């Protein structure tokens, strides 16, 4: 019957997991491996080496955050089984011993990582098929359409995958290291001007938290330069979980734009704006009408206010004037990944691309490398 | 007389060839069939011709041997052992409620009785007729049977050469828990509701008694409909029955009144109120209080201070605790709980002394105990039941595998070196100190943050990869134990708030200044008797020992009870049913120790026109077995042989189709 | 079976010794060892070198009381081995060579004392088994709960030991050597003002009564201080074991302000309610939301009446506003260090966490510093 | 003419003062500031309310001492302003009115710290021209070099400044708040553990000094931990300033051992010796071959005898093996920040970069964040 194959989106930062056919994720949690550091005292209070997902955020103050996945890559794999389990069992309580799993993985991350995922999830949770998607594709899907260029910006990634009427064109994928980490790594490092310090991976989350409420994207960056300095404005305050309140001024906006002058943080390569237009122009001569159009972004950083303003400000300049720009900026952006997977699940067309166990056994790991993409 | 009514008669022993010999015996109406020393029975679900009394005189004495199995037969061989050996011992009956088990004690009670001329004295039936007021103390509404008896049955009667002296009555076990909180669909004691049924107007409306559809402690299952099922009439012969005996009517109206302060203390409650500093304790209203107090003439004001304070004091300083809501609760609940027990070991001591008690000479002893349950949802109460009945299984294969031994050496001398596993590690993962089930849940009793949950955490870090724990797959509340009769699960619920019993010296001081001699003088004989037993599991785990302490030197005898039906369906017999009964009984253990004493030579004579293989052997030894080892390459195992008997049959399994096949393909 | 392990708690002052099980302790009386001074002329009523005990407190007028302990730091060998002896035989009737023995002893004490505890009690006594905790944890236990910060303040140390979820914070343990018998030394310094003479040690002990029947302390110090000194409303008496009567006035509260001001008597450290809350910001930051609410303390020194209002008053004065400040002072506080010890003597699980004698005997003296803590 | 501007390293601990041109400070003392505590009772006694700089160093046992300076932020500046006084006039004897001063700063302060810097400069003292450096770039010149990756550790800070061919890295600059108060404070918890008390602020000197003669660098900490508890060869005794001499064992090499390992005070962040691994693996990969060799390291933390090769130990065990890892440890560390400053100033060129006093009374304070970096 209907097997209710499984979508476990497993980003850099948040894990979104659900069943295929539903509009929405039935489980957000970041993917946070956690492990006391300090002695413990009391009797009976121990035996727990490992906190795993939201159980983690709330006792912090004596774990240490450990992130499985950085940049997108999986560094660590007897955490990250760890996450999975949690996901699959304490989470949606449904065994994936005959249930399909689907996930989403980056365009250009080492084979590697692909190879091991497949292996660790037949060899040990004994699931009957899976596939891996790519999530520039799924955004693609979730924002209904089979044209355009999809800016997805995860917590690891920052990938341009423009596709035109169901065709990738894989010369033309550009993949940027510069994500939402760095962003609060950046903000960590800029609220020091003002004398607040967060040196312990327990304030990387006020710092994030922070980033999620308050931070937003200039329009003129020069011009709110100048009015920062001359008035008080755009201060905000923000309370911390111990009473004392801080006070951030022009560390708002100049947070963000990190995205389209990546030379504070040292990086060379320049911001997403001309990224986008580059990527563009590595196409064919008479597709770039379409792809002017369909600029469709999705991912965790993109919802920051006023980035679908100052992208297609710096587009129109970079392009040719006679041209339409139209930015696609839909609600729902970090969770178009998971809508898109689901999308697909739910396709009974689909169902003949899985990969079954008899094809693993007969193949092994490489058969990703075929089948997959 | 085609069918085997003794499985040691038998010689392979399957569960299909004995639910096969059972069904094949029932139609016969061979109720008792002999497995050796151990006989078991079924509820033929009506009435029967009564053994007469020919059968307690011409077939005692050797003469039990020969004769078919029956009730009279274990009875007649403990007199005569009373007689051989001039030492005490036991008969231990099981089974579930409705398998007539109480029906059974009284059938060989009366048997006992009548077996002598001394028939003509009123004592041999006084002993019996104080039994009535036992299971109305013992029994309430479970979802298996609305008469189940849920404690702990023991009776010492002495017999001195044939005449039966006084009688001493005793109880082990009893689900105190049952008395505050009840599963859904399920009552408390009848007697509660039998009070409720049959008290005087004038004494209700004194008491006020007329609350049970508001009493907490009735309410709990929503189920009270039940009691108008002759509960009024059961409750008049109760009282005349127990005037029978002579119990003063003051004292009756004394018990009524602990009745109903029992019941209206299920009518406090407790309210979060800010003292000082966090919110401790309050009452609604006082009125409850004031009945409770006066119902047992004490101070108001002491019971109060009691139930919403806790007392710490020494040589120098008296100093008052305020107690959470939570605590209060659970005070206020193994206060009546300890009166509940303490009023039912009063009413046994009572019935024991009212029977005069001789001195020590030679008697025989009944155990009434239940038998294994297992409910849909299994708490801590059917967890107490399984740890009964594991110590009860660890005795009934103790016994077994010594009858097998002197089985084996009356075979052979060298099976002295076979041994079994006993059972030991199924009782060691409860009862062990360090690391047992109960042992974790009485010291996370006084842990100061400890909550249902973290009781799974530290089980299943504790055990772990147990064999015979069994972990949940799913992050579930509750966890599985493999016990004897197969895997068992129990839903971890509100373990805390019935393991906790933590009675205070002050509440005992309190009520020994009241103005009735009955409860004062039961609480000082109870301070003045009183070691660890702070909480329920640890006075269950002492009740256990000492019944086995007492038992352990008598090397008993039991007899097994089992129901053919789930309900009161007269000769019906299904097999999932016996093989429900047969796990529950623990009568596989005999055949699970077994593995038999097959001689070849039926096996060769057999085939004799078919094989052809020689039938003229002129000494049935060694040499037909060595021979199909030569032929087979049968293993060493198969060695150790008896006269001609003692095969366990192993490989025949799988050579018996072999030497089959051949034959066969001829034609 | 049950070996009832006892637990005997050897304060700065009062000894409390009972059995594991039990909510009260078994036996309560001051640690002084005194010794006649006067010369004994009457033949048959000497040959008494030493009276241990309560015994000791009656015939105070012939002998010279000493302390054994100071500071919480065993100075005395010899006589804290007959105060063991008396507490033990004399006192609880039970021989410790088939009961197992759990003690009381302060955070930030030298090594050597519980080495020198740990031979004495297993060679001379020959305990089958010890155990060494610390009192913070013990009167946490008592408490009822598993997390906040512990002020206990006996006769000879004032410690904060703040835990969490039962891990505790070594890094944020402060101890402070400001006790019950500088307040009475002090009360004896101050007691000269108005005219009344407390010179031998005998009538410390007076002195100590005075201070725990008449002393409190004040909500307002400045204002108290304005009202003595225009009203007798104050003035309370006590009676000496002569028959004269003596009167104090504001010197009743201006006793037990040395907890809160320590420059009275010369010393710089500030006083329990600052050092509390310096103890609670050199934690972590998600951890104060539970300190500033589970503010547990205990010790005999915080029975004065009046202190856990001037102690919420000043830590909510210190503390930022926005947060709620709770402080839990059971009625028995002086009794809570020997309620945890009990609570945590009859667990089964820490029946393995012993020092049986098989493994002081293979290690020695320095096994302490391993498994006790 | 030549106005020889002044430099006058104002660090958290010691405070150097001197000419440009000369290669030695003019003026090395403790920045403390004290007060009087006691009651004065001799006439003419008092009306002394403050003792600066190393007066208030041999009077300490009547005064409380407080630094100014904590973490490397001013968090007090009326006595800041009184030290900076004394600084000039009581120890250089030369008007600030006519000479330009250098100032020296951490690199991650905040900025307020450096405009009210700049404002009391040239507000109160009227200095004509000023400047802020960074101490790693000093230090940097005090080594004779134009590459290499500056590890300074004064007594507030610890932060590492790669440098190559003269360009800063400014996103691989990490700074770290563990220094020398902090190992002061653990040397002062430890030495509780034989049975030394050091309570108040005077004896914080003690412990000090202690630490600056007997302290040592540990090469295999392991191997010393199991050496101590079998010998007594490392044992050796200081004398207190009363007559009585303490022992001290493996308290001398388990001090700093802190700067290595710094969970043992509580923080979470690792040694300094895989924070530079980490810094250098910030940078791009064609410059590690240059970090590698050129070590440099400065501040008085870093002359604990044998930092140098565990340091080199753990570097080489961390880098890769065909590359080689040298230490640079001039004889004078603690001093080369003023060497660099004094270098810097003599400079002709750097005459150019002074900020006058008429670019400050048209700009104002915020010059500093244009001007001096
Ligand atoms: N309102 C917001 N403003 C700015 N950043 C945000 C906001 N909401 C989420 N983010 C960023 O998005 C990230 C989460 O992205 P995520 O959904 O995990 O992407 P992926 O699933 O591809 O890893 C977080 O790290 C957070 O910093
Ligand atoms: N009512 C009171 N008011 C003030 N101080 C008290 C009071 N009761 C006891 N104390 C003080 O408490 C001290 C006893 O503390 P103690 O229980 O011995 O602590 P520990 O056991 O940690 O040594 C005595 O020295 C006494 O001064
Ligand atoms: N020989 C030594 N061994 C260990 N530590 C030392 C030694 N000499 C000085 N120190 C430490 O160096 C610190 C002084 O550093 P300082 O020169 O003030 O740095 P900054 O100028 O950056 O503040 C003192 O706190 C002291 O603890
Ligand atoms: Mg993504
Ligand atoms: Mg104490
Ligand atoms: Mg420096």
């Amino acid at each position: 019957d209907e097997t209710t194959a499984l979508v476990c989106d497993n980003g850099s930062g948040l894990v979104k997991a659900g069943f295929a056919g539903d509009d929405a994720p039935r489980a957000v949690f970041p993917s946070i491996v956690g492990r006391p550091r300090h002695q413990g005292v009391m009797v009976g209070m121990g035996q727990k080496d490992s906190y795993v997902g939201d159980e983690a955020q709330s006792k912090r103050g004596i774990l240490t955050l450990k992130y499985p996945i950085e940049h997108g890559i999986i560094t660590n794999w007897d955490d990250m089984e760890k996450i999975w389990h949690h996901t699959f069992y304490n989470e949606l309580r449904v065994a994936p011993e005959e249930h399909p799993t689907l996930l989403t993985e980056a365009p250009l991350n080492p084979k590697a990582n692909r190879e091991k995922m497949t292996q660790i999830m037949f060899e040990t949770f004994n699931v009957p098929a899976m596939y891996v998607a790519i999530q520039a594709v799924l955004s693609l899907y979730a924002s209904g359409r089979t044209t355009g260029i999809v800016l997805d910006s995860g917590d690891g990634v920052t990938h341009n995958v423009p596709i035109y009427e169901g065709y990738a064109l894989p010369h033309a994928i550009m993949r940027l290291d510069l994500a939402g980490r760095d962003l609060t790594d950046y903000l960590m490092k800029i609220l020091t001007e003002r004398g607040y310090s967060f040196v312990t991976t327990a304030e990387r989350e006020i710092v994030r938290d922070i980033k999620e409420k308050l931070c937003y994207v200039a329009l003129d960056f020069e011009n709110e330069m100048a009015t920062a300095a001359s008035s008080s404005s755009l201060e905000k305050s923000y309370e911390l979980p111990d009473g004392q309140v801080i006070t951030i001024g022009n560390e708002r906006f100049r947070c963000p734009e990190t995205l389209f002058q990546p030379s504070f943080i040292g990086m060379e390569s320049a911001g997403i704006h001309e990224t986008t237009y580059n990527s563009i122009m590595k196409c064919d001569i008479d597709i770039r009408k379409d792809l002017y159009a369909n600029n469709v972004m999705s991912g965790g950083t993109t919802m920051y206010p006023g980035i679908a303003d100052r992208m297609q400000k710096e587009i129109t300049a970079l392009a040719p004037s006679t041209m339409k720009i139209k930015i696609i900026a839909p609600p729902e952006r970090k969770y178009s990944v998971w809508i898109g997977g689901s999308i697909l699940a739910s396709l009974s067309t689909f169902q003949q691309m899985w990969i079954t166990k008899q094809e693993y056994d007969e193949a092994g790991p490489s058969i990703v490398h075929r089948k997959c993409f | 007389e085609d069918g085997v009514e003794d499985m040691t008669q038998l010689e392979d022993l399957q569960e299909t060839t004995v639910l096969a010999n059972l069904k094949t015996r029932f139609e016969r109406n061979l109720i008792y069939t002999y497995i050796g020393s151990i006989l078991v029975s079924v509820n033929p679900y009506r009435m029967f011709a009564i053994y007469g009394p020919e059968q307690v005189q011409q077939y005692s004495g050797r003469a039990l041997g020969e004769n078919p199995p029956h009730l009279f037969a274990i009875a007649n061989l403990a007199f005569a052992k009373m007689l051989d050996a001039k030492q005490n011992q036991c008969v231990i009956i099981s089974g579930e409620s409705g398998s007539g088990k109480t029906e059974a004690t009284k059938l060989i009670l009366r048997c006992l009785a009548a077996m002598n001329q001394r028939r003509d004295v009123m004592q041999q039936i006084k002993i019996l007729e104080a039994t009535p007021l036992l299971e109305a103390f013992g029994n309430a509404k479970t979802v298996r049977n609305d008469n189940s008896s849920r404690f702990g049955k023991f009776v010492e009667i002495f017999l001195e050469g044939g005449v039966i002296c006084g009688a001493i009555t005793s109880q082990y076990l009893l689900e105190k828990s049952r008395i505050v909180f009840q599963a859904k669909n399920e009552r408390n004691y009848h007697i509660f509701y039998e009070l409720l049924a049959g008290l005087p107007a004038q004494l209700r409306q004194a008491f006020s008694l007329q609350e049970a559809e508001t009493y907490y402690y009735l309410n709990q299952g929503g189920n009270c409909e039940i009691a108008g099922k002759s509960d009024a009439d059961d409750f008049r012969r109760l009282l005349a029955a127990m005037e029978v005996l002579g119990f003063t009517s003051e004292d009756q109206d004394s018990i009524f009144r602990i009745l109903a302060s029992i019941l209206h203390l299920g009518n406090v409650y407790f309210e979060k109120h800010e003292t000082d500093a966090q919110e401790v304790a309050s009452v609604v209203s006082a009125r409850e209080i004031q009945a409770v107090a006066e119902l047992l003439q004490v101070s108001p004001e002491g019971l109060q201070k009691a139930i919403t304070f806790k007392v710490t004091e020494t040589i120098r300083e008296k100093i008052f605790t305020p107690l959470t809501v939570e605590s209060a609760v659970d005070a206020r609940d193994a206060i009546a709980k300890v009166l509940y027990a303490l009023l039912f070991g009063w009413l046994i001591t009572r019935v024991n002394a009212l029977v005069s008690p001789k001195q020590d000479t030679l008697s025989i002893a009944i155990l009434d105990i239940y038998g294994f349950e297992d409910l849909s949802f299994n708490s801590f109460e059917q967890l107490c039941i399984n740890y009964a009945n594991e110590n009860l299984q660890y005795l009934f294969n103790k016994i077994v595998f010594q009858e097998e031994q002197e089985e084996y050496i009356r075979e052979q001398m060298d099976w002295r070196e076979i041994a079994f596993a006993d059972n030991q590690p199924c009782i060691n993962l409860i009862s062990l100190k360090p690391y047992g089930i109960l042992r974790i849940l009485d010291g996370q009793c006084c842990f100061p943050q400890a909550t249902d949950h973290t009781f799974l955490q530290k089980c299943h870090y504790h055990h772990g990869a147990n064999p015979l724990y069994s972990k949940p797959k799913m992050p579930l509340p509750e966890f599985t134990i493999k016990h004897y009769a197969g895997k068992v699960t129990y839903q971890v619920h509100k373990f805390l708030d019935k393991n906790h019993d933590q009675v205070r010296q002050d509440v005992l001081d309190l009520f020994v200044h009241s103005r009735t001699r009955v409860v004062a003088h039961l609480f000082s004989s109870h301070a003045a008797q009183t070691y660890k037993a702070h909480t329920v599991a640890a006075k269950f785990q002492q009740s256990l020992l000492d019944l086995v302490e007492k038992m352990e030197r008598c090397n008993p005898l039991f007899v097994r009870c089992l129901k053919p039906n789930h309900k009161k369906e007269p000769g019906l017999f299904e097999p999932d049913v016996m093989m429900a009964q047969l796990r529950y009984s623990g009568v596989l253990e005999t055949v699970r120790i077994r593995k038999v004493r097959l001689p070849f030579q039926v096996f060769i004579d057999r085939y004799r026109c078919l094989v052809a293989l020689k039938l003229n052997v002129p000494a049935d030894g060694d040499m037909c077995v060595s021979l199909l080892s030569r032929l087979c390459t049968v293993t060493p195992d198969m060695y150790r042989v008896g006269i001609s008997k003692l095969f366990l049959k192993e490989h025949l399994h799988q050579l018996l189709e072999s030497m089959r096949e051949r034959v066969q393909n001829r034609a």
